[PDB]
């Protein structure tokens, strides 16, 4: 709502407060000079002021080269305010969340990753790799008998365009 | 006589709730360990930027104040009398006595013209500022 | 064209301030990007010196595995390194021990582990299975069997 | 007691008894564990330029369109930083392709390892040392990291498990099991000390190792400044953000710091001017904040590159670079996670009691 | 910052207060650099006890 409590104005969501004000204090202010609570001028109820939810809207999708289906993530927005999955990163709409873990494909934040699978976009908690217990003991040893040479490519930038602006 | 104010004289700058925060503010305050005058009588004293008043009475002898400029009916003045069960704050063109006092009887002023305001509602410390 | 000097001066001052601020931002962005490029160039120069002109013992500096050599290739605005590394492939469980007891003397491998075929102890290099007969010419003696 | 002033000493003098014919060799040796703390990442703050400058006001939002891409470029720069923070985290911790685990039977010779290994008693599945490291530390949003503390911890558990059960073999390829005493023997051989020294004193070395690990825990608990680098990074971002909010409440020459008051009190022909002054001030402030962040980010990236190199050379192998992996002759190191960073426990060989023996070239 | 911008002038010194912490942040940044220079010197030379 757009509120005005006596002389305190602004826009926000008001909820019941669990704070205890002194008999003469009319409003609360945080460490950044932002009003975060008011006393109701009529009924002496203390109300907390929460800024109205907002956030970036990002589209998570495999490229249009494969499918034109997309999923949309609303960052830091609860799903009651907007396949609907509420995650730690926000409200994710259009992805089917699954239990099977995989290597992370496209990052959505908070460990949750999405992938295009056989087809739809899914959300899952990412796996960090296959588990491999080592057969540790105090008396046994393993040595490669058929070694392989590996050639890998490492690419580094060295220079950039010498732009000169008068 | 004079004494050491130590760490007394702090007041809440405004009507704002703050929790576990260090707040820096500039206002008229009594300096720490400042020099405050100790009176035992009741002469007329100057009022500068504001006044800090304190008393340690068990018999409630001091129970009122006069504030103003002329204090002789020429200008409006504020008279406070915390009497019995009713404290009266009144602003009028009081013609004050040259030695005003209350009895145990009221002889504070002889006249009260152009009245503009009336409102009724150990160690005691007060801060008075306009 | 549209404004006389007494007004044009003001509109020009506004354009000059805006364009100067924009140019300041562009130069600041470039100086930062340049610093990142220089850090990258310093890494590339160190990488060539240690990976191309020699053999590196810094793990994962010249690629994954045990570095053997590398070959530089040029690229637009940069350098590409082909890293040639030795990688263990097929390990086996052989029979072993931390030391051998002979005449009460403790024989420690000069190099490698006390590998074997499950029955007769041998000795072999740490990074490649090639069992050798345990002899006095590939071991040394220190201490005794009770330590 | 009083405050004194003096010319500082640079350390005690120690003349070396140099001569052409005499040599001193440590009869005994001490394993040293030191703690090196490096920042890896910083808070992924994202500030919406338009929403910050023009707080839900149509007139300001429209006036802001005359500044072109300034807001777009600022949002892009902050996005780039936010992405870089996850790149840095992955580069530092995600260097292992498999999740290794220690055996149910911890027979590591009294080399405890309890303080560095995760336990099943805490719900966070972190080590006692990790427990100490964690417990002792307007139009803008904060984005969560891709790797949560639990996920980062799983990575350190895996790296620690590999270092303990397979030495350096898992870093260069497949994890090859080896008894821990031989792993220590190889690491001793790697610094010029024959393996019989380790085997003859193995019991002494293991008991001795526990006191060193317990001391690490006590040192970190006792000294509040031990993690100053990570708290300093946190403090720098908190100050940067608190600076922006205070700047928003400044006037910058305007008749009033509140945009709604400007719109209410002044007609458009005057409000436009006061708004332009507020827009210029707030845009300059946001430019300064982004510039400060880009610089801080570059320092963090340099630190992350050092931390990634340090783990690769100190954790996945054995270093021969003097003082790279702590003071002394490096034997091994163990990573521990920390808020926004990584803590390395460096295990080094240090000569202790030298003697003069007779010698010749 | 203040002394540089407002050379001992009351009117400027008061007008400069409308810019908030800009001078504070600049003084802080320069202090941080000054401290870093001593940290760098100690790191390079003070490696022996
Ligand atoms: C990209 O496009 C090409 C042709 O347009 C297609 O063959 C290829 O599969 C595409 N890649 C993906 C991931 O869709
Ligand atoms: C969404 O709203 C419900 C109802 O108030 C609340 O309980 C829940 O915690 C909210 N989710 C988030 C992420 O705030
Ligand atoms: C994962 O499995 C648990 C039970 O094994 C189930 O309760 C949960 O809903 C599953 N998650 C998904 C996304 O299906
Ligand atoms: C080693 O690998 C090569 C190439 O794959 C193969 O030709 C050869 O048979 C292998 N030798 C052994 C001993 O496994
Ligand atoms: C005290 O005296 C004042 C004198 O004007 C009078 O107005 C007030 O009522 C008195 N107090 C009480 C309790 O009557
Ligand atoms: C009576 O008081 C009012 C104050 O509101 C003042 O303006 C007026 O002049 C006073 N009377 C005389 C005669 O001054
Ligand atoms: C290595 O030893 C473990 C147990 O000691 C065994 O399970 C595993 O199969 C062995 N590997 C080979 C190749 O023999
Ligand atoms: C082990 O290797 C040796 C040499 O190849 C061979 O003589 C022996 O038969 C093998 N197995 C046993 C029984 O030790
Ligand atoms: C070496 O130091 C340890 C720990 O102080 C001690 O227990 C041991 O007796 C010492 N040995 C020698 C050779 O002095
Ligand atoms: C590990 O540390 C615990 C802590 O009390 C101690 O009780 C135990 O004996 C230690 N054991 C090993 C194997 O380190
Ligand atoms: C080492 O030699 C110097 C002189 O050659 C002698 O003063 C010193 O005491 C010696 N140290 C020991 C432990 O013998």
């Amino acid at each position: 709502v757009n509120f005005n409590f006596n002389g305190l104005t602004g826009t926000g969501v008001l909820t019941e407060s669990n704070k205890k004000f002194l008999p003469f204090q009319q409003f609360g202010r945080d460490i950044a000079d932002t009003t975060d609570a008011v006393r109701d001028p009529q009924t002496l109820e203390i109300l907390d002021i929460t800024p109205c939810s907002f956030g970036g809207v990002s589209v998570i999708t495999p490229g249009t080269n494969t499918s034109n289906q997309v999923a949309v993530l609303y960052q830091d927005v609860n799903c009651t305010e907007v396949n609907v999955f509420q995650t730690r990163a926000g409200c994710l709409i259009g992805a089917e969340h699954v239990n099977n873990s995989y290597e992370c494909d496209i990052p959505i934040g908070a460990g949750i990753c999405a992938s295009y699978q056989t087809q739809s976009i899914i959300a899952y908690t990412m796996s960090l790799g296959a588990e491999n217990s080592v057969a540790y003991s105090n008396n046994s040893i393993a040595i490669p008998t058929n070694f392989t040479i590996s050639v890998t490519t490492e690419i580094l930038p060295v220079s950039m365009t010498k732009t000169s602006v008068d | 006589a004079y004494t050491n104010s130590f760490t007394r004289g702090v007041y809440y700058p405004d009507k704002v709730f703050r929790s576990s925060v260090l707040h820096s503010t500039q206002d008229l305050f009594l300096p720490f360990f400042s020099n405050v005058t100790w009176f035992h009588d009741n002469p007329v004293l100057p009022f500068n930027d504001g006044v800090y008043f304190a008393s340690t009475e068990k018999s409630n002898i001091i129970r009122g104040w006069i504030f103003g400029t002329t204090l002789d009916s020429k200008t409006q003045s504020l008279l406070i009398v915390n009497n019995a069960t009713n404290v009266v704050i009144k602003v009028c063109e009081f013609q004050f006595c040259n030695d005003p006092f209350l009895g145990v009887e009221f002889r504070v002023y002889s006249s009260a013209n152009n009245c503009t305001f009336e409102y009724v509602s150990n160690l005691r410390e007060f801060v008075f500022k306009n | 064209s549209r404004l006389d000097p007494p007004e044009a001066e003001v509109q020009i001052d506004r354009l000059i301030t805006g364009r100067l601020q924009s140019l300041q931002t562009y130069v600041t962005q470039q100086l930062i990007r340049a610093a990142e490029i220089r850090a990258s160039a310093n890494l590339a120069a160190t990488k060539m010196s240690e990976c191309v002109l020699g053999q590196s013992k810094r793990v994962d500096f010249c690629g994954k595995g045990y570095h053997l050599m590398s070959f530089p290739q040029s690229a637009p605005h940069g350098v590409v390194f082909l890293h040639v590394t030795y990688v263990p492939a097929q390990e086996k469980n052989f029979t072993t021990a931390p030391a051998i007891c002979h005449d009460g003397k403790a024989h420690f491998p000069r190099e490698g582990v006390f590998v074997s075929n499950g029955t007769h102890w041998f000795v072999t290099q740490r990074n490649f299975y090639e069992p050798q007969i345990i002899t006095t010419d590939n071991t040394f003696v220190s201490g005794n069997c009770d330590v | 007691q009083s405050i004194i002033a003096y010319t500082m000493s640079l350390g005690a003098e120690n003349s070396v008894a140099y001569s052409n014919n005499s040599i001193a060799i440590p009869t005994n040796f001490t394993i040293s564990v030191t703690t090196e703390i490096l920042p890896v990442s910083m808070t992924k703050t994202s500030v919406d330029c338009t929403m910050y400058i023009c707080g839900d006001s149509t007139e300001c939002s429209n006036l802001l369109l005359q500044y072109g891409s300034f807001c777009t470029q600022l949002n892009r720069a902050l996005t780039g930083i936010a992405v870089e923070q996850d790149k840095n985290t992955q580069e530092v911790f995600a260097q292992v392709k498999q999740i290794y685990k220690t055996p149910p039977i911890k027979d590591f010779g009294g080399f405890n390892f309890s303080q560095i290994l995760p336990d099943p008693s805490k719900p966070s599945k972190r080590s006692p040392i990790e427990d100490l490291l964690f417990n002792k530390v307007n139009g803008l949003t904060v984005l969560p990291p891709l790797l949560t503390d639990e996920m980062i911890a799983q990575y350190t558990s895996a790296l620690l498990a590999g270092t303990i059960t397979s030495g350096w073999t898992f870093g260069a390829g497949p994890a090859l099991q080896i008894p821990f005493p031989m792993q220590m023997a190889y690491r001793f051989n790697g610094i010029g000390v024959t393996q019989n020294v380790l085997y003859e004193n193995q019991k002494l070395i293991a008991n001795q190792f526990n006191s060193a690990i317990g001391k690490i825990q006590d040192s970190l608990s006792s000294t509040p400044s031990a993690l100053g680098k990570l708290q300093d990074v946190v403090n720098q971002n908190a100050q940067a953000l608190n600076t922006l909010v205070k700047q928003l409440s400044s006037n910058f020459g305007a008749i009033s710091s509140v945009l709604n008051d400007i719109l209410s009190r002044l007609d458009p022909p005057e409000a436009e001017v006061q708004i332009d002054r507020l827009i210029t001030g707030r845009l300059q402030s946001l430019q300064t904040y982004v510039t400060q962040q880009l610089i801080r980010a570059a320092e963090i990236r340099a630190s992350a590159n050092l931390a990634a190199t340090k783990m690769s050379e100190c954790v996945l192998g054995q270093s021969k670079r003097v003082d790279f992996c702590g003071k002394g002759y490096h034997l091994m190191s163990f990573p521990q996670s920390a808020p926004h960073g990584v803590v390395f426990l460096h295990v080094t060989y240090v000569p202790a009691q030298e003697k003069n023996f007779t010698t010749a070239p």
